[PDB]
């Protein structure tokens, strides 16, 4: 007799990029991923349902090797905006040889009464002023569902040295997050309008941007 | 009151430690360099907690090295390109290193490439790896599916080689029992004597042996390297000598009493297997042998 | 037949003190040794607790606690003293058991890695947040490293609980930053009231600085 597996191929199903799904000029992929394939049995056969019909648009990523000496099998699933936001239910069904049976996972936006996010700039303290670089603020609270997108821009230009915090559950069950952007403190001084901007399925036509000015 | 009379055998290539130290709970000799034993000694950084497999066969292939040197240089000039473990561009180890550093308690090349490259999530999964496979995968390059447990099986249908290993695959091939240079045995069951005289004879044909035991838990065992046995008159075990990779590298060489417990098991413990001492029962054998043989011709 | 078994290493675990515990001399931070999966058949575990190889005598031991899969936990609490962990000494628990060949030996010690200092800034909430019941006051925290630390508020010298602070996040030059936010009615805020972010960590003096957040300087 042979002594049982200890374990398997694990399959992880992941949502869209927020931004990707609120702009009809990006396309919305829905991911389905595969680790711990074995070389004796690599192939993965891939089927998807939505709402449980199936679908056959899904791209076929190749196999990647990794240094543990397994496979990292993907397939991507492009999906409708909004059949997305209208809470429709993506399922990954995943066949291998090393198992009897597929493995199914869904995935779909979570649920929840919308909220619309409440954006808030806060300029850098007085504080901070003796200091090359100062920080611009960017409070977003209020919102749900927790899948939102926050950029800032200048004049027309992206700005692009901030960090963003990850959402954090509020105590009335919305989410908060802050946007730091850092920049050197003689484009403040000068008087220069950075913009926190904001996508969100609660917010008219999913977007938003508030200003922030020394004056 | 009858006379000492004990015979000790020691693996091939391996000098017995001459200073031993009572400490408070083990009689034990330090680490020396150059004495044919090793003792990799985990740092339990998150990964290695549960890597005690690898770094017995991370032992067992360091002794490998050492009686196979000659036949090993000239391999690795034959073959310059089994001096590293490519994974495309990036280099995962260089067999010269792990020559250099092998002497290394904490930081041998070879148990740095098995904590942070070859085997680095199974603690978290709360499994580890059997040493023989390890050995297996590092010297024949036989494919390691570590959610997989049984020997090797050398008619199996995947005769790929892995790419965590397979340095000496030019020699000891796969697909050819006879280049199979491990054995794994069962000792639940077993008697003293059975256990005793298998220990005798693999030390006798020139094996490296690596011990398992229960661990006080009832989910998860250990495994040591067992480096020289003392048997009485009657042949039965005594007591055994020891290197284990939870044991700090201040410790080394450990001397273990052998004996049947309260219980009716065979046992190891660092005091005198009685009363109340009902040690760690101890659960099977892993063997390594040096491929010479195989290496002559 | 053969029947392998997993083989690993211990069933053993031991912990660091909470961070924020350490640096709050009004806590009692403490490092906790566990051994789980113990059998019903197996005998006592016996703990004994050394500091920078010194035998200390104050750890409270548990007796032990049968779990839903019917194994027992047998777990050790040693009470540390704030600046011995800060200054970076090493604690061991060993864990003795007539089951076990030798005693297990676990130690922790904190990491060691260059200190630095937190900048602390309080923010008052958005002109444009003044038309809702309840505003937001911010503290920014960055700069610092390592990554534990602890944020407060008070009032007049009474403590205000109705924050959540961020996790922190890793900044652009390898140091961490984090929000914390205070919710507060708008009408207490308009009061002049006088809220102070109160931040714990390392590479403070004394552990510890204090800003201040008000309507009116
Ligand atoms: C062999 O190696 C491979 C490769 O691993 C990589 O290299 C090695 C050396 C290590 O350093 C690895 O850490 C490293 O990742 C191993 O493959 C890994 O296997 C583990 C599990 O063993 C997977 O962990 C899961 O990861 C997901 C999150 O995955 C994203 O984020 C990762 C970084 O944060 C990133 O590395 C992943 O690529 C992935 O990135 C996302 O990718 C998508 C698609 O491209 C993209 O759209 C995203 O934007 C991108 N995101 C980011 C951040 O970049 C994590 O969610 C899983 O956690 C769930 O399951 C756990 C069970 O393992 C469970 O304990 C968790 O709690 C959690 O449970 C879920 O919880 C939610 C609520 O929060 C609940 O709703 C769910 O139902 C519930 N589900 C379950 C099942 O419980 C988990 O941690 C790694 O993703 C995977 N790595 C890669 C690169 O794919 C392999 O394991 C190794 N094998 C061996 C034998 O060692
Ligand atoms: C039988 O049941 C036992 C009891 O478990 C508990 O009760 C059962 C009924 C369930 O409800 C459990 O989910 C529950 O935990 C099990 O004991 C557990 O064993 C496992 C390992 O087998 C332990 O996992 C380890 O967790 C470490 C972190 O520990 C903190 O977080 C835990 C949860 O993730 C938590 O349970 C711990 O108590 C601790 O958390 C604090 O607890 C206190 C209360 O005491 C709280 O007030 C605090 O807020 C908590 N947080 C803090 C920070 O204070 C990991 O660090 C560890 O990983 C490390 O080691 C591995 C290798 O060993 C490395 O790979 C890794 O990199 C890292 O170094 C590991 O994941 C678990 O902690 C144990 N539980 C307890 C209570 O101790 C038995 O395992 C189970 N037996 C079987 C056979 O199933
Ligand atoms: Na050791």
């Amino acid at each position: 007799p042979a002594p049982e597996l200890l374990g398997g191929p694990s399959v992880f199903l992941f949502p869209p990029k927020p931004k990707d799904t609120l702009m009809i000029s990006r396309t919305p992929e829905v991911t389905c991923v595969v680790v711990d394939v074995s070389h004796e049995d690599p192939e993965v056969k891939f089927n998807w349902y939505v709402d449980g019909v199936e679908v056959h648009n899904a791209k076929t990523k190749p196999r990647e090797e990794q240094y543990n000496s397994t496979y990292r099998v993907v397939s991507v699933l492009t999906v409708l905006h909004q059949d997305w936001l209208n809470g429709k239910e993506y399922k990954c069904k995943v066949s291998n040889k090393a198992l009897p049976a597929p493995i199914e996972k869904t995935i779909s936006k979570a649920k929840g009464q919308p909220r619309e996010p409440q954006v808030y700039t806060l300029p850098p303290s007085r504080e901070e002023m003796t200091k090359n670089q100062v920080s611009l603020t960017c409070l977003v609270k209020g919102f749900y569902p927790s899948d939102i997108a926050v950029e800032w821009a200048s004049n027309g230009q992206p700005e692009n040295n901030y960090k963003t915090t990850p959402p954090v559950l509020d105590s009335d069950g919305s989410f908060f997050l802050y946007s730091k952007l850092t920049v050197d403190k003689s484009r403040w001084q000068q008087g220069n309008v950075f913009s926190c901007s904001v996508m969100h399925e609660a917010l008219h036509n999913h977007y938003t941007q508030k200003s922030l000015s020394l004056s | 009151v009858t006379p000492y009379h004990v015979t000790s055998v020691w693996t091939k290539g391996v000098t017995p430690p001459a200073k031993f130290t009572q400490g408070e709970d083990v009689f034990h000799a330090p680490y020396v360099a150059n004495q044919g034993w090793y003792d990799i000694t985990k740092t339990f950084n998150g990964k290695d907690d549960l890597l005690a497999g690898a770094a017995t066969a991370g032992n067992m292939l360091h002794w490998w090295f050492d009686q196979n040197n000659e036949k090993i240089e000239a391999y690795l000039k034959k073959h310059p390109d089994k001096q590293k473990i490519m994974f495309g561009d990036q280099e995962l180890l260089d067999v010269r290193k792990v020559i250099n550093t092998k002497g290394d308690q904490t930081n041998s090349e070879l148990f740095n490439y098995f904590r942070d490259k070859a085997f680095p999530g199974l603690s978290a999964r709360r499994i580890g790896v059997m040493p023989d496979l390890v050995l297996d995968m590092f010297i024949n390059g036989y494919y390691l599916n570590v959610y997989k447990t049984q020997t090797t099986d050398v008619n199996r249908t995947y005769q790929e080689k892995d790419r965590r290993g397979g340095i000496f695959d030019a020699v000891f091939t796969r697909g050819d029992q006879s280049k199979l240079l491990t054995s794994r045995h069962d000792f639940k069951e077993k008697t003293l004597k059975e256990i005793s005289d298998l220990i005798k004879k693999e030390l006798t044909e020139g094996k490296a042996l690596g011990l398992s035991h229960t661990y006080a838990n009832v989910r998860i065992n250990h495994v040591i390297n067992l480096w020289g046995a003392d048997f009485d008159s009657n042949g039965n075990l005594e007591a055994i000598y020891v290197t284990d990779s939870d044991s700090n590298a201040s410790i080394g060489m450990k001397k273990y009493f052998v004996g049947v417990n309260s219980a009716g098991k065979v046992a190891i413990s660092a005091k005198e297997i009685k009363e109340d001492n009902i040690g760690a029962q101890v659960l099977g054998l892993f063997t390594l042998s040096t491929g010479q043989d195989s290496w002559n011709q």
